[PDB]
RNA sequence: CGCCUCCUAAAAGGUAACGGAGGCGCCCAAAGGUCCCCUCAGGCGGGACGGAAAUCCGCCGGAGAGCGCAAGGGUAGAAGG
RNA sequence: GGCGACACACGUGCUACAAUGCCCACUACAAAGCGAUGCCACCCGGCAACGGGGAGCUAAUCGCAAAAAGGUGGGCCCAGUUCGGAUUGGGGUCUGCAACCCGACCCCAUGAAGCCGGAAUCGCUAGUAAUCGCGGAUCAGCCAUGCCGCGGUGAAUACG
């Protein structure tokens, strides 16, 4: 396993104040990440272009891991939507790979979007999970303006072994997930 | 997205290529390029990484830019228009604020021409 | 440009003078 | 498009639109009614009725005068259809020798 | 506008009534045709009748509305729109 | 994972426009960035970057006090 | 006017009326055989463009979904993917 | 307070849509008029509008004064742009008892429509048309892009 800055803090920083602060009782307890889910909407691809062979390879850049297609479960009218249509991508982000996106994603990515004025503090799922949805992939330090054909944004969940939201706030609060309020 | 925010065409004369910023005319533009020392007639795409970085420092530093330029525009006249002075009153039907004529004219601030 | 203030042909035709056209 | 004034008095947009319902019978001739202009007066025998009208081969100016403003309007059509009539098929009238 | 150097204008009229106000403990309508009358800071609070040409239109005063004018708040045209 | 389809991550340094060095992974060696969050507004105490101001209106115009008492 | 499904049909089968309701006259080269794997609809909460409903994350959710087409029977310990 | 309204419609015009052009700078050549709480050189402050100083002149003397297109040099490189300058935010200057309705000017920011205009329709036959600036009357200031004049450079074309 790859030492990275964040996996490191998690385990000497984070760890230790949570256990304070809650008072946990066994080591299996106190919060961890489980996984972070990107997602690619999309479907400005249905059928126009779904040459979003282009879109995977962005996505792979700023993962380092192949995304998976997402297809339509049922047929859709006013969306023109054939059932079995590529709309999406999602690559499921684990151990090293998820810590190093997120790495980035905590250094240098939400410091690049437009206006950013922080987190937003209720994308709390209420299970001790967080979401959070980006406009543009320029934010991310892999892709550059030469290199892209077009906007488009993205879906992040990250999921957290805490019971409850007050737990997840404090986690990825002290991992360094800046919040507005 | 150089500066700031916005990534200023290449190609172009520095103190033009910092016009296409909201909130950097001829002025701001010939201004910056003195309070950093760089030549107005160098590229942008002939900047030293140090030239522009000298640039953005200053410029998002000393004026207020982009989004919260617009913000504060759209602040004033928030404001102006909950207190309900008569320029609030203009803005509050989407009519000129500068004591123009309106029995004909007027079509900036109205939109094209609506049938009746 | 004779519509733009903001030039030394626009101050001419103004009538006027400033930064952009000085006496 | 179709203007209307009223000199010296006060109309209802009902005698407004009666006028455009009156002028309507020009279109009658297919020829494009270019910017029409209706002059509504009362003198001191009868009401007014003048009217200008520019159409693709030429000029419609003509006057209406009734004590009654319903029938002047009328007679102001009438000196249009004629004039505009002329004008429509006065070109057809050497095509030979 | 009128000149930074010159002063800040108010009527003299309408200062006077608001001041006399302010000692004996405010506040009532104060009925004025000073539209050219600037808001100021002391005017805070009460709620002043503007004559518009017809009418003497209230006008509760805030810290907000402090630099503008004494007919800005009491409008001259009735419009509600056309047809 | 699997082979062949994934962009390889190498040790990488993204450059700041603070000066900031950081020492992370990457599909790119190097990058250069114009901000990160050691120099960011949002993120470095509260630096009220260009308006310090403080509102300043309204009550705040105190051009002045010269109108009669 | 032949054929299918339900009811009438009186808890085996069968059972009429110009009785009550619907369908067929095709289709699939996979929509067939087998091995392996997978599990739904829907509700709530969360998430850029994105909406009642596109794709993503979480919790609940035995089958109300699916099963080419009518209906019925059947069926996730799969006949579904 | 209104005459300055504003779903709309018409007439007159201004400024453009750009390279025969646009911006910066350096440098030339008019005429007619106007000017005593009037025109204001020159000096100073301010990016500037302007402010403070302050000489001349009842004016073929003194001033408004710079004429502009032009010329020399430099940038722009065909892009809704270094085109266009509408709209809007903010900050000032002046006149005036007073600029909300409703003045003009300056400066920062904003930077619209507009890529040469359907039906139709105007002017002008020579120093004319086109283009360019300057004055005046009214007038505290000014919505003058209007009007009356003045010169600069200066065509095309008329079978009939
Ligand atoms: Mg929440
Ligand atoms: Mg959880
Ligand atoms: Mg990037
Ligand atoms: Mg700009
Ligand atoms: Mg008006
Ligand atoms: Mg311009
Ligand atoms: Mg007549
Ligand atoms: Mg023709
Ligand atoms: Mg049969
Ligand atoms: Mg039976
Ligand atoms: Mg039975
Ligand atoms: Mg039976
Ligand atoms: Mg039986
Ligand atoms: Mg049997
Ligand atoms: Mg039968
Ligand atoms: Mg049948
Ligand atoms: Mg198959
Ligand atoms: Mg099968
Ligand atoms: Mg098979
Ligand atoms: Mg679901
Ligand atoms: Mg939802
Ligand atoms: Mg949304
Ligand atoms: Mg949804
Ligand atoms: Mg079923
Ligand atoms: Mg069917
Ligand atoms: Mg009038
Ligand atoms: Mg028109
Ligand atoms: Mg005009
Ligand atoms: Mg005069
Ligand atoms: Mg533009
Ligand atoms: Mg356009
Ligand atoms: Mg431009
Ligand atoms: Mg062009
Ligand atoms: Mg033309
Ligand atoms: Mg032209
Ligand atoms: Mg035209
Ligand atoms: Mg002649
Ligand atoms: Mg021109
Ligand atoms: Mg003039
Ligand atoms: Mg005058
Ligand atoms: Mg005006
Ligand atoms: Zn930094």
């Amino acid at each position: 396993p790859l030492d990275v800055a964040l996996k490191r803090k998690y385990y000497e920083e984070v760890r230790p104040e949570l256990i304070r602060r809650f008072g946990y009782q066994n080591v299996w307890e106190v919060p961890r990440l489980e996984k972070v889910v990107i997602n690619q909407g999309l479907g400005e691809a249905k059928e126009d272009a779904r040459i979003l062979e282009k879109a995977a390879q962005e996505l792979a850049l700023i993962t380092g891991q192949k995304p998976a297609v997402t297809r339509a479960k049922k047929s859709i009218s006013n969306f023109k939507l054939r059932k079995g249509m590529p709309i999406g991508l999602r690559v499921t982000l684990r151990r090293d790979r998820m810590w190093i996106f997120l790495e980035k994603l905590l250094n240098v990515a939400l410091p690049r979007i437009r206006d950013f004025r922080g987190l937003n503090p209720n994308s709390f799922d209420g299970r001790g999970n967080y979401n959070l949805g980006l406009r543009e992939q320029l934010i991310f330090p892999e892709i550059t303006y030469d290199m892209v054909d077009a906007l488009r944004g993205m879906d992040i969940a990250v999921v957290t072994t805490a019971e409850t939201d007050e737990e997840a706030r404090a986690l990825l609060e002290l991992l360094g997930f800046p919040f507005r309020k | 997205a150089r500066i700031a925010g916005v990534e200023i065409p290449r190609n172009k004369r520095v103190d033009v290529a910092l016009t296409y910023i909201y909130g950097i005319g001829k002025a701001r533009a010939k201004e910056a390029l003195e309070k950093t020392g760089i030549n107005p007639a160098t590229r942008v795409k002939d900047l030293t990484e140090a030239e522009v970085v000298r640039l953005r420092e200053y410029v998002e530093n000393t004026w207020k830019l982009e989004g919260e330029l617009r913000a504060e525009v759209a602040a004033n006249i928030k404001r102006l228009m909950d207190i309900g002075c008569y320029r609030g009153l203009r803005h509050r039907r989407g009519l000129p604020v500068r004591g123009q004529r309106t029995r004909t004219n007027a079509r900036t601030r109205k939109g094209p021409r609506k049938t009746v | 440009g004779k519509g733009d203030r903001r030039t030394r042909r626009g101050k001419i035709w103004r009538g006027t003078y400033g930064k952009y056209r000085p006496r | 498009t179709m203007n209307i004034t009223s000199k010296q008095m006060e109309i209802t947009p009902a005698i407004r639109q009666h006028v455009a319902d009156r002028l309507a019978k020009l279109e009658k001739w297919q020829t494009h009614l270019i910017n029409p202009h209706i002059i509504l007066s009362k003198e001191p025998q009868g009401f007014v009725a003048d009217a200008t009208i520019n159409t693709p081969n030429g000029v419609l100016v003509a006057s209406g005068k009734h004590e009654d403003m319903y029938t002047a309007i009328n007679e102001l059509i009438n000196k249009l259809e004629r004039q505009l009539n002329k004008l429509q098929h006065k070109g057809e009238a050497r095509r030979a020798a | 506008p009128r000149s930074l150097k010159k002063g800040v204008f108010v009527d003299d009229h309408l200062l006077e009534k608001v001041l006399e106000l302010n000692a004996k403990g405010e506040k009532r309508l104060i009925k004025t045709w000073s539209r050219r009358s600037t808001i100021v800071p002391e005017m805070v609070g009460h709620t002043i009748a503007v004559y518009n040409g017809k009418q003497h239109v209230p006008v509760y005063i805030t810290e907000n509305m402090v630099g503008h004018k004494l007919g800005e708040f009491a409008p001259t045209r009735t419009y509600r729109g056309h047809g | 994972m699997k082979e062949g389809i994934h962009p390889k991550l190498v040790p990488a340094r993204i450059i700041c426009g603070c000066g900031n060095v950081i020492e992370t992974y990457s599909t790119k060696p190097e990058i250069y960035v114009e901000v990160c969050s050691k120099c960011h507004p949002f993120y470095t105490g509260q630096q009220r970057f260009v308006d310090t101001e403080g509102r300043v209106e309204r009550f705040q115009r105190r051009y002045g006090d010269s109108y009669r008492k």
